[PDB]
C-alpha cells in the first residue's frame, strides 16, 4: 500500500473490511489482547487502521505503510511501524506507553 | 471506547 510491493498496512491477515457493529459481534466479551485489522471513516475514508480490544480499555491502533524503524540498520536498513509495536506485543504494551497491558493472543483473519 | 484512537 504505497509502491508496487504490498506488505505492512496490507501484510498477512491485514484486511480492513470490518466496521463498528460487525467488529463488536466477535470481540469485546472474550477479547484480552486479540489484534485484528479494522475499517475506519473519519478524515473521509480510513481503510487501514488496526484494532485490538482489551476487555477494560478497548482501544484501536494506527499502522502506516513502512514508517517506524526498529532493528540493526547498516546494510539492510529497517523501516516498519509494526516492528516497534511487535517487540511490546511480545510482552506488555503498558511498558511501551499505550495503557493496554497485553501479549499477542490470536488475529480475527477475514471475520 | 470502541471506535478510533490512532496510536502507531
Amino acid at each position: 500500500g504505497m509502491n508496487n510491493n504490498m506488505s505492512l498496512q496490507d501484510a498477512e491477515w491485514y484486511w480492513g473490511d470490518i466496521s463498528r457493529e460487525e467488529v463488536n459481534e466477535k470481540l469485546r466479551d472474550t477479547a484480552d489482547g486479540t489484534f485484528l485489522v479494522r475499517d475506519a471513516s473519519t478524515k473521509m475514508h480510513g481503510d487501514y487502521t488496526l484494532t485490538l480490544r482489551k476487555g477494560g480499555n478497548n482501544k484501536s491502533i494506527k499502522i502506516f505503510h513502512r514508517d517506524g524503524k526498529y532493528g540493526f540498520s547498516d546494510s539492510l536498513t529497517f523501516n516498519s511501524v509494526v516492528e516497534l509495536i511487535n517487540h511490546y506485543r511480545n510482552e506488555s504494551l503498558a511498558q511501551y506507553n499505550p495503557k493496554l497491558d497485553v501479549k499477542l493472543l490470536y488475529p480475527v483473519s477475514k471475520y | 471506547s470502541v471506535d478510533y484512537v490512532p496510536m502507531l
